[PDB]
């Protein structure tokens, strides 16, 4: 939500921060945490329940004096979010080497067609074998939609146009594929309401004819009060299981969920802001509270590091010291980064600033932006990316800038301007090589000293960017993160 | 924008520097006025040279008078 989190966040430094707090502070920052759940659309009884559950877990009455009040009182608070949050049921998740079959439903109009796409593709990025399966004969051109996505998503898929019934062509599809042993087979299916009744047996048919391993409801963020009335009669007629909340960017910001979660005890496995294919974050109940309190996950981070997998450590370090920074290593970081993910969880999780700053409305298209700096590399030859310094052997012979540009688009102005950024890394890894003894490898010098340390943050500090760094925390703030880091 | 995306890729990168690289970090201590203790250090010991030295009576063996 990135707005409720501030709110809550900002409740909870005013609860702190204060030469004294009694029973009326508690109180008094109770009411910042109500209207904050108010404004997210969650009935007032059970903020009502919230404030009465808080209020029963941390007592200070006879509370033994001594004992660091802020602190429990902060977790006492945290554990309830998490558990308002959290159903109490395990989730499901598919096995490896078999045949997995998912069902969606949900309302027309909640992005199944888009939901489909995402899962297919967060499945097959992270090594899973996955097929497309369009059982839509309902919405006009759906198929033609779900079969565009697809092609864009490089998923297989199947449907036809002229089958008007939805129970065979599901039927056949998931008989086609299991042919080949595929792994995870998602249906989509066309959108429905509870009112009526013929499309209400149709699902129940569909549902007999599949036998799903899983069934997934969609449904989106900006309905109001009519989304219990449909899930919980949704649910009476189908095994559903686990549920996907889409446009987390509307308004509403999704403040039934929560009384569906009471109402199902079912969990949320990923959640989509944007309408965007790679737009797809997961839903861990743990960080996404975290998140909230300033306390950003910090094994989400290490384990994406770990996803990403560097092949070796000892060479790049050597290269490092000696002040040697190529072309090639540049690009390799750069696949890196997009390897990485989407951009905005990664500042998202950690503990600084906040996670409402990466903007959608630029950032996104600034990452198409960089995605031509390896197109612009693309046109450098091996002699050029593993050459020492690029810029010495560019301002020799400037036909190479026309042979670049040859293969990239003018490039005229572009190549000076990835040539400039290059001399900055470059400068940036020779200080860090003459930062004498920071790395691992060599000798055993494990810890490292508070000398050393201190010039290489003065280093840092001085070429990142202003007003990022005064609010970052300073040198003390930037280094207990960093030990944040290390120790998480 | 563009200095945005600098710094956010300044972090990213440093970020994953520290994971793979880096070792133990110390968090602060009051940076160590060493690196420029070391001159006052040297300006130091020059003093403590310096230490006054203790008069002593010369040693003479000499021989005998006259008569
Ligand atoms: N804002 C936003 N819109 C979304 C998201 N996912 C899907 N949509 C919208 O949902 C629409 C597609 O819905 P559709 O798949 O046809 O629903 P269905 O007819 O029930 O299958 C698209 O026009 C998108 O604009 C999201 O994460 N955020």
């Amino acid at each position: 939500l990135a707005d409720l989190g501030r709110k809550i966040t900002s409740a909870l430094r005013s609860l702190s921060n204060a030469t004294i707090i009694n029973e009326e502070v508690l109180n008094a920052m109770l009411k910042e945490v109500c209207t904050a759940l108010l404004e997210a659309d969650v009935n007032i009884k059970l903020v009502k329940q919230l404030r009465e559950n808080v209020k029963s877990a941390i007592d200070l009455e006879e509370m033994a004096s001594g004992l660091n009040k802020r602190k429990m009182i902060q977790h006492a608070v945290f554990k309830e979010l998490v558990k308002l949050v959290d159903p109490g049921v395990k989730a499901w998740t598919p096995t490896k080497g078999k045949q997995n079959v998912i069902m969606f439903v949900g309302l027309q109009g909640s992005g199944k067609t888009t939901t489909c796409s995402k899962l297919a593709y967060y499945y097959q990025r992270k090594g899973w074998k996955t097929c497309l399966i369009c059982a839509d004969t309902f919405r006009a051109g759906a198929f033609d939609q779900l079969k565009q996505n697809a092609t864009k998503a490089r998923i297989p898929f199947y449907g036809s146009y002229t089958e008007m019934d939805p129970v065979i062509i599901a039927s056949e599809g998931v008989e086609k594929f299991k042919n080949e042993n595929f792994e995870i087979i998602i249906v989509d299916t066309s959108g429905r309401h509870k009112q009526e009744d013929s499309l209400f047996e149709e699902m129940l048919q569909v549902a007999n004819a599949i036998q799903p391993d899983n069934i997934v409801y969609v449904m989106d963020a900006s309905i109001g009060q009519a989304c219990e009335a449909q899930a919980k009669a949704f649910k009476d007629k189908v095994d559903v299981a686990s549920v996907i909340v889409t446009k987390l960017d509307g308004h509403a910001k999704g403040g039934g969920a929560l009384s569906a979660v009471a109402a199902t005890k079912s969990p949320i496995i990923f959640i989509g802001t944007g309408e965007h294919i790679d737009d797809f974050e997961p839903f861990k109940t743990q960080p996404f509270i975290s998140k909230l309190l300033g306390m950003g996950d910090i094994e989400g981070l290490i384990d994406k590091v770990n996803e990403l997998k560097l092949d070796d450590n000892e060479a790049l370090i050597e290269k490092l010291k000696h002040g040697q920074f190529t072309l090639r290593d540049m690009y390799e970081q750069f696949q890196n980064i997009m390897k990485m993910g989407p951009f905005s969880q990664i500042l998202g999780m950690i503990p600084g600033f906040g996670t409402d700053f990466m903007s959608k409305g630029n950032e996104q298209e600034s990452m198409a932006r960089l995605k031509k700096l390896m197109t612009i590399m693309d046109s450098m030859n091996d002699q050029e990316l593993d050459s020492t310094d690029g810029a010495k052997v560019f301002s020799k012979q400037p036909g190479r800038i026309q042979r670049v540009a040859r293969g990239s688009g003018v490039s005229t102005r572009d190549v000076q301007e990835l040539l400039t950024q290059y001399t900055k890394f470059a400068q940036m890894v020779k200080k860090m090589g003459g930062i004498k003894g920071l790395f691992k490898g060599g000798d055993m010098s494990k810890n490292v000293s508070q000398s050393q340390m201190a010039k290489l943050n003065q280093q840092m500090a001085k070429m990142m960017d202003p007003r990022v760094l005064h609010h970052m925390g300073g040198m003390a703030g930037l280094q207990s993160m960093m030990r944040q880091f290390q120790q998480g | 924008l563009d200095k945005l995306i600098r710094v956010g890729i300044i972090l990213v990168l440093l970020i994953w520097g520290t994971v793979l690289l880096l070792k133990s970090i110390p968090h602060h201590s009051n940076t160590p006025d060493y690196q420029e203790p070391n001159s006052n250090y040297t300006n130091d010991g020059k003093l403590k040279v310096s230490f006054s030295v203790v008069r002593n009576n010369t040693f003479h063996p000499k021989y005998h008078e006259l008569h």
